């Protein structure tokens, strides 16, 4: 269901807008500036060891927002290039699934709340498995497995 | 003069301790200072 | 003179440790999406009032 929040930036979507509650969180690993000007004002702040950049939302967009976010049991979840399975704490994709120029995309959850960011992934032989930022009811941290790519 | 030369930046008073007073005072807030970054540079490399 | 450009340098490097040490601990707690950095953390780091 990709009915939710949107941006873009120098023509990339260069990771969606999560406006999860009163916020602007915007993964710009890579280049990137507002495209989508309807809130051009962000009182942008970063720290580029966790990747993401971020703003907030003032009132004139309010109603683009979702509730908040941070739940992950094992199971399986869904991103812009089909099914993910998540166990092991991780999340998993076909081989071949993602590629070069997936710089920043969501995982849309399954009850319509956002949860993580993808950032690249590693193959195991025949398995893949994702590079990942995620939100851990407080902080924000990466997982990262063994021979990893980035995107 | 009757005496050597004093060492001029060497020997002051016993009673010029108010440069261990403030350079005591200042080491120990850049110390405080350190391990205040110390702290937080471990806890946020032990986050990943 | 060179004893107070030190001193003042001191100070200098000290509040340049404690700013350090602020943006180095508070940005994990400001990115995230619907969160707050803990009321205890908030007094320490020097933001708002009480427990507001």
């Amino acid at each position: 269901n990709d009915c939710i929040f949107e941006v873009k930036h120098e023509g990339k979507v260069t990771g969606y807008a999560c406006l999860v509650g009163d916020k602007v969180m915007k993964p710009a690993h890579v280049k990137g500036t507002i495209d989508n000007a309807d809130l051009a004002k962000l009182a942008f702040k970063r720290s580029s060891k966790y990747d993401l950049e971020c703003a907030q939302i003032p009132v004139h967009m309010k109603s683009d927002a979702s509730k908040f976010t941070h739940e992950k049991p094992e199971g399986y979840y869904n991103w812009h290039h089909g099914a993910v399975q998540y166990s092991g704490g991780r999340f998993t994709i076909p081989t071949g699934a993602g590629k070069p120029g997936d710089s920043g995309r969501p995982i849309f959850d399954n009850k319509g709340r956002v949860v993580a960011i993808v950032l690249g992934g590693a193959n195991e032989g025949a398995r893949t498995a994702l590079s990942v930022v995620t939100w851990n009811k407080d902080i924000v941290t990466k997982i990262t497995p063994e021979g990893a790519e980035e995107w | 003069a009757s005496h050597t030369t004093l060492g001029v930046q060497d020997i002051s008073v016993t009673a010029m301790s108010w440069v261990q007073k403030i350079t005591g005072g200042v080491g120990l807030v850049v110390a405080v200072a350190a391990l205040i970054l110390i702290v937080v540079l471990c806890v946020s490399f032990s986050r990943h | 003179s060179v004893a107070s450009f030190v001193l003042l340098s001191m100070v200098g490097v000290a509040v340049g440790m404690c700013m350090c040490a602020r943006r180095r601990c508070i940005t994990p707690y400001e990115l995230t999406p619907g969160a707050t950095v803990p009321f205890l953390l908030s007094l320490i780091c020097c933001i708002r009032t009480a427990k507001a």
